[PDB]
């Protein structure tokens, strides 16, 4: 019925700035100005993502947190820079460190309040606030560190409303900080306890989709950001358009998750780069085409929501959806009955006549976690770089205490491949 | 005497919206409330409407939903004028697809206001009869709030029958995964506060729209129109006053033989698409699983009370010779201890259908209400889903979440177990 | 067969006379009891004055049945009244404390940042 | 000396109404009461003009008594001599005797005494009543008991109407008959049965009336009764006064019931034939067809016989007439008793009711006999009874007004006795 | 000597409104006005059925009871509607339910008094009140339920006077409430104890007389009411005309019923629809021509009263009556002597030169009772719809307690086929 957006940490902010302008285009928003488009639907659900100010204008419900100027002036001097409300920006000044502890304890909590102080305004302005969503990196500190904290402060203020995040689980290729495993694990723990759904976007997948299938040679943080932005568009749609269901994001959660701990979705997209229905369906259910690095083969689907875009007859969408539950009949847990629902929205994305998007509670996800915790316990081994955290006032055993907690979540997804 | 409608839940509501519409066209009421048709003063169609002010004709209805969205559509497109702004209640935050929520958490709040407004309507009734509660079986407020309502209605209204029109949820046209839970959850609280209950299998209706109506992939407002008709044919009895079925006890005094066994099986007569059928043929149509209205099969289960509700241009002279031959070339199937039924109700009022609708204008339509023991096919087809989720506490936690109890889930299913046994235990 | 006839009575306007024809030839009501016709009235009473005291019965059964209908009806209402808000005042009590045992699970990893934050105030 | 009539019960009453009528025409009294000792035997000379009967009429409904104070004769009686009781007897002894009777009895018995009061030597009571039928059985009974108490010696002569299949009211008739006749028999002196059937038969053979009325039958009874009272209304030999009635008919206090047989019954239309001979009408008195209780005394015996002639007749024939009835007929006299034939002549020629059915005669005879075959009626009755009671058929209605199961037993048990009494005189 | 009339319950009131206007025609009464006819007899016995008010006017002694407006305004807006005294109508308002218990206990006793309250004022006005007669349905509640109650309140007030009813024992064709057996059985009990005579009019006969013998295709409640009305006229005549006997209704009872319990008459009529003497006699003694659904073959006649109408010589009526007691000599119990009496009234009915009517205490009647008690014990079986009564405060065993009582009355009519 109305949602806010936190967008913290470079990787996070960069994801969001793309996010914002793709969805801003769908609706039709100038740099500031309101509407310019021959479509009409658009502004029925603009409510959800755009608190509106006097005159024309539309301004997104957006909070931007960072622990350095750097990546903020990057938005304000770039795409749809002009658009976010001035003191809706929360500057860091300090270091960010690429060190979870800094972001979660010292240099981060440091700030926290001036952030909460803004979320409080938007939220207590929202006529019936649904919940928040947040985008950020998992390895590297400002986004993952403060972010996990943020939510641990959001919940408690708002236990109440629901809790959504696109967090980008990181990989040993296309990354920088030897440390990321540490950072990620520490956050993984935090998330499992405090969110209601988390989209697991793997950079490992993301980079693979570019070079394994695109011929994209030297992939920027740019092309590759492109996927995430597109994926988030697809994912959000039903919150922000039609009048099909109406999608509570709460409705989404309760339906999508059997067990409280296991709120981890791998997403996935239709067409890609910078389409027929059938060729659209098995492209969205293709492994080599997931947003997370697993293979929805080893590991069955708990439950799956899916969403199709662009005026085409769904008399065919049923016929095909219903097909891949037989052409793959094995790989949907028989103990949750009709565990695939799909919906259709008839207004295409930026470019493209026909799209589709996949939301996926798969235990295939276990694959992802397991692979990070395997270069984590490979590092916490003879206690490697740990002294960067030890020293900031963190505990020796807090690390093992997260290992252990994550290591559980692995063996719970395993636990669900049952009868 | 009088007769209040209650519609709770997105389904509940739309079903209503689209049979109130049908009531109107059947009673020649222009959306603008006024009827140059006979008139009024403040009998006959008074059963369902109150003659408000001097011009208008308001329904005796309340519409509740815990989101606006659906109720807002009503005060949007004509009929906007029909109801009174108060009769439509809306609750800001959703039910979110769970009984728990509707009944305890987000329901707790709105119930006092709805129960009041109902009384306002009951207040201008010199002898109000009952309540027709329309609601979704699975689905959030339809299960949870409807339940809480009936308990309370049962307290603020002693005798006063309650007739529920449930929408039994179907794989293909569904919202929620947790549907089974809600269905079996509500149905349990719900069952001992209700008098007789018309189930409507969404599947069944969607089936009819595919065989008989030719609609490739049917809408909600496609199905709704069809439900409209059936309901309109059931309410028909007491909206003109017609030969048999003449009040709310007497109408059902007929159907339910035991405090439990409420659920009769409906079967609309001739359904055919615009762009005549014989009294005989349409009778013999009422016996056919395809024309049914809860996907089952009563050729295998027995019958315990049967009711032919005709509408239109018909002399009993045939209805007789028609029943007659339904007995000689078919499946008799009547239980041990009960005459062999066929209370027969003729209303001369020829059936009008929605103008730019899907169906055509008919000369004669039949309705057949039956209390078969085979309607418990639905009762397990539901349970089995339930059983097999709960067997892993599949979604349970969301309910304990809004503050329910593990044990309630046990002790609600433990009641369908009972019912399922009750039913099949009526066999010869 | 050829008579001989004695003759009683010559009268004003009449005459009598026997006529023996062949020789003959051979060899306390008092009152008391109308005390019967009251002892019959002491039955027509006992018989009526009973199929009277017998409708006295088949009446104050009405009493019984009209009254065991209401006796058993408010029985339902004022059982199903508290069948509610005693299974709903165990419900608001249920969640609220499950809300709080999430806040006490969350104030506890909040009094924890406080104890390592001023633990940074220990490293030289 | 004097002589009070009582008529109880719709039959009782109409019989009366239509024999009082005949007394009048016979005594040339115009309906107003005025005529322009002797006949004082039956009427009191009231006021200065009138001639009122010494009669009481009782019924438990108005209807019938009302008809009397309606159509002329309205003037004859006195408003007080007609008693009426608002609610019916409803076809049962029980009711009349005990329930609806208890009430009116004190008033009737009083009024009777009002009539007895102006009688210097009242003789007896002539009680007319229906045998079966409601008040006729029940109230008559209660009457006779009481009359037997307030009036010591004073004879009582009853004229019963023995009920007949074809002209009847009630199914329960047998019960009442046997019921009353039981209480009634030891309070009465001599009792003239009248078989309705018998009379309806006469009206069919002799009178030619396709399907006769009550007021058809009644006129006929009228005549016979008028012929029996004749003796004491005019005065003349044999049955000159009430005691002589039993002296000549009842040799056994129990055996009351004599057999009557009126003489010449012929329809005006025949009113001008040649008259019938002293001989022939005597020889008519012997014939089951001209009888008055459907039986047949050719088979049963006789125990006292009484030729009661009326008209223009010298004995010298009556003799030679009896004479030949012996020689070509059924003698039949019992063991121990002369051979009867006490013969009464009254010179008064018989008048009949003017627009009536019968014609004016020169000579009529009457024949009262105490035969033992009159007990044919006594069983023909019982058998009906026996066979209802054998299933308590209607019994309950009686126990209902408050009688006793045992009374029914012990009344029949008296007819059983009687029937034995009777046939024991043979044989 | 003077009788009142209760006419309770739709079927009953419908019966009586026909009744009243046929007998009203015989006598000659306008809608209100008094006499208009060249006949004279008429008003001798008009005493019996018409308490008369000031001016001309004649108004029937009539009490009309119902538990709903409906069927009363139906009289007042129809045939001889104007004729019944205004507050001689007793409205229900409530439901009637087609449920004996409602009519006898709750929603009925409810009213009762305002009814008795009117019967009191007609009866204590009547100069010498003979007794009451009542017409009503036996299945379906307002009539059978309140009615049986009414009489149980009438007796007690008036033990005294006698108790007459035409009750219409109901059938599985031409009926509606699956429940009627229950209702009727409950009443049958009640009647057996509290009436002195009951004419058993079977709807099963009534319908059969229309379609087996009348060319009457789709028989209304109309044509079929016509029979009852005609049968009631014929039955009453001797109460309300001549001066033949004078018929006490009491006289009738005491003569017609040997045994207190068995006051159940099947009626029967002469000519029919909407005649010679012989052809009139065996038409009235024909089974196929009785008013109850039995065959006066299986079961002999206890006692029979019969009544002929229209100036024709009875010298032939004797000759024919006496005949069928030989052409059927077997079928009249020999233990009651002259158990057929007949009477003649020479003033014909509406239309028709010659009529005749039959009153019959036959143990053939056992046939009817047996047949209801056999779809009753077939229902009380696994305790069927009983919960509609259970719930209104009636007893579980009260049902078996009437069964048992009725089942007796069966085996008493059986008991009387003796020797
Ligand atoms: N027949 C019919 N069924 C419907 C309709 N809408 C929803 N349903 C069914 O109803 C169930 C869902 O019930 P809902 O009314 O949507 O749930 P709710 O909580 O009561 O309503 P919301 O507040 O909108 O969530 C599913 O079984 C659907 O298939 C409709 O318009 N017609
Ligand atoms: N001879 C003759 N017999 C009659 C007459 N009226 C009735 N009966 C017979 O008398 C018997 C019936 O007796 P009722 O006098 O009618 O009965 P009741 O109770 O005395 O008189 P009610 O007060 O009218 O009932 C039947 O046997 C009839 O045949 C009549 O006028 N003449
Ligand atoms: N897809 C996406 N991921 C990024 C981007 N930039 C960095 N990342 C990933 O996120 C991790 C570090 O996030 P970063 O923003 O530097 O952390 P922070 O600035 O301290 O909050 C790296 O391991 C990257 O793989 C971005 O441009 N887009
Ligand atoms: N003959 C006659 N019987 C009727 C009529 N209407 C109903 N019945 C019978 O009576 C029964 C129901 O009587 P009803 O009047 O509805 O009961 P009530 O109104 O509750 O007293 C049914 O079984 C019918 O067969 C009528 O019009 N005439
Ligand atoms: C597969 O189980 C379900 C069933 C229903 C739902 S829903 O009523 O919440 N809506 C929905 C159905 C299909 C696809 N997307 C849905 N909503 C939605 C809302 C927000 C998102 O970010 C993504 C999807 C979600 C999951
Ligand atoms: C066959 O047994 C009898 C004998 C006499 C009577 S009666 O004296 O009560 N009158 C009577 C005789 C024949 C026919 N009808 C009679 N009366 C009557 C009175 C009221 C009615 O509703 C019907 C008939 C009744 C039944
Ligand atoms: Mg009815």
């Amino acid at each position: 019925r109305e949602i806010v957006h936190i967008q913290a940490g470079q990787c996070g902010n960069q994801i969001g700035a793309k996010f914002w302008e793709v969805i801003s285009d769908e609706h039709g928003i100038d740099p500031t100005g309101s509407y310019h488009g021959d479509s009409d639907l658009q502004l029925e659900r603009i409510n959800v993502y755009y608190n509106e100010a006097t005159g024309n204008k539309y301004v997104p419900r957006a909070i931007l947190v960072d622990l350095e100027p750097g990546t903020m002036d990057s938005v304000r001097s770039g795409p749809f820079g002009q658009i976010f409300r001035p003191d809706n920006f929360v500057f860091g000044q300090s270091g960010a460190g690429n060190n979870w502890a800094k972001g979660h304890y010292t240099e981060g909590a440091e700030l926290v309040d001036s952030v909460l102080d803004v979320v409080r305004k938007e939220s207590e302005s929202c006529d019936c606030l649904q919940g928040f969503q947040l985008t950020h990196s998992l390895g590297g500190g400002t986004g993952s560190g403060m972010g996990t904290l943020l939510i641990s402060k959001i919940r408690e203020e708002y236990p109440d409303r629901i809790m959504n995040t696109f967090s980008v689980m990181p990989s040993p290729k296309v990354s920088d900080t030897v440390v990321e495993p540490y950072n990620a694990t520490l956050s993984v723990h935090q998330l499992v306890e405090n969110t209601d759904e988390t989209y697991s976007i793997d950079n490992e997948a993301l980079y693979d989709i570019c070079f394994r299938t695109l011929k994209l040679t030297t992939p920027t943080y740019g092309d590759l950001n492109h996927l995430v932005s597109a994926t988030m568009s697809g994912v959000t749609t039903c919150l922000r358009f039609p009048g099909q269901l109406n999608a509570d994001l709460r409705k989404l959660a309760v339906n999508m998750v059997p067990f409280p701990r296991l709120h981890f979705f791998m997403p996935g997209f239709a067409p890609l780069t910078s389409l027929t229905v059938p060729e659209l369906t098995q492209q969205m259910f293709d492994s080599k085409n997931m947003m997370a690095a697993c293979d929805p083969r080893h590991g069955r689907y708990l439950t799956v929501a899916a969403v199709f875009r662009g005026r085409m007859s769904m008399k065919e969408v049923d016929e095909q959806m219903l097909n891949v539950q037989n052409k793959n009949s094995s790989y949907f847990v028989e103990w949750i009955p009709n565990n695939v629902k799909t919906a259709v929205c008839d207004i295409p994305p930026r470019g493209l006549k026909m799209s589709a998007t996949f939301i996926g509670n798969s235990t295939a996800i276990q694959e992802l976690f397991k692979r990070i915790s395997e270069q984590f316990t490979a590092m916490f081994r003879r206690k490697a770089f740990l002294h960067w955290y030890t020293g900031e006032g963190m505990d020796e055993m807090e690390f093992t205490e997260a290992e252990s907690n994550m290591n559980d979540l692995v063996s719970e997804y395993q636990q669900y491949q049952d009868a | 005497r009088e007769c209040i409608s209650i519609h709770v839940g997105q389904a509940g509501v739309q079903i209503g919206n689209a049979c109130w519409e049908l009531y109107c066209l059947e009673h020649g009421i222009q959306p603008d409330g006024q009827m140059p048709s006979d008139k009024t003063i403040g009998d006959s169609f008074n059963t369902f409407f109150s003659e408000t002010g001097a011009g208008k004709h308001v329904p005796r209805a309340v519409f509740v939903d815990l989101e606006p969205t659906v109720i807002d559509e009503v005060r949007t497109g004509t009929y906007r004028q029909l109801f009174h702004p108060e009769q439509l209640i809306t609750g800001k935050e959703d039910a979110a697809n769970n009984y728990a929520r509707g009944h305890y958490t987000i329901g707790k709040e709105i119930i006092d206001l709805v129960l009041d407004r109902i009384r306002k309507l009951a207040d201008q009734c010199t002898g109000l009869q009952g309540f027709l509660v329309f609601h979704s079986f699975g689905g959030g407020t339809g299960s949870g709030f409807t339940s809480l309502l009936m308990e309370r209605l049962s307290v603020d209204y002693g005798k006063k029958s309650k007739l529920e029109f449930s929408i039994y949820p179907a794989p293909q046209v569904s919202t929620a995964v947790v549907e089974p839970y809600n269905s079996i959850l509500t149905t349990h609280t719900t069952l001992e506060h209700s008098d007789c209950a018309f189930m409507v299998d969404n599947e069944a209706i969607y089936d009819i729209c595919r065989r008989n109506l030719d609609i490739e992939r049917p809408t909600y407002t496609n199905l709704n129109r069809l439900i409209g008709q059936i309901v309109s044919s059931i309410t028909a009895s007491l909206r003109f006053d017609g030969a048999l079925n003449v009040d709310l006890t007497e109408f059902q005094t007929n159907l339910v033989p035991y405090p439990r066994i409420h659920f009769p099986l409906a079967t609309y007569a001739p359904v055919i698409s615009a762009e005549q059928l014989s009294v005989a043929e349409i009778t013999n149509a009422c016996f056919e699983p395809a024309n049914q209205m809860v996907k089952c099969d009563p050729r295998h289960g027995k019958y315990m009370a049967c009711c032919l509700l005709y509408r239109g241009d018909v002399v009993p002279k045939d209805v007789n010779a028609a029943i007659a031959t339904i007995k000689t070339k078919r499946t008799i199937q009547f239980v041990d201890w009960c005459p062999t039924g066929f209370k027969v109700g003729i209303n001369y009022q020829p059936p009008t259908v929605v103008p730019g609708g899907d169906l055509a204008k008919v000369q004669r339509a039949v309705c057949m209400l039956s209390n078969t023991t085979a309607i418990a096919e639905a009762w397990a087809r539901l349970d089995h889903k339930f059983d097999l989720m709960y067997a892993k506490r599949a979604f349970v936690h969301w309910y304990v979440g809004e503050g329910m109890e593990e044990g309630e889930f046990s002790e609600a299913r433990e009641d369908m177990a009972a019912l399922e046994k009750d039913y099949e235990e009526v066999g010869v | 067969a050829d008579m001989e006839v004695i003759e009683l009575n010559k009268c004003t306007s009449g005459q009598s006379f026997e006529v023996i024809l062949k020789p003959p030839s051979f060899d306390p009501s008092l009152e008391e009891i109308q005390k019967k016709l009251e002892a019959a009235e002491e039955r027509r009473k006992y018989q009526e004055a009973e199929l009277l005291k017998h409708l006295a019965e088949k009446r104050e059964h009405e009493r019984e049945v009209i009254q065991k209908a209401i006796e058993e009806n408010n029985n339902f209402i004022k059982m199903a009244k508290e069948k509610l808000a005693q299974k709903m005042e165990s419900n608001k009590e249920n969640r609220e404390a499950h809300l709080a045992a999430m806040l006490e699970r969350l104030q506890e990893k909040d009094k924890h940042a406080e104890e390592v934050r001023k633990n940074k105030e220990l490293k030289e």
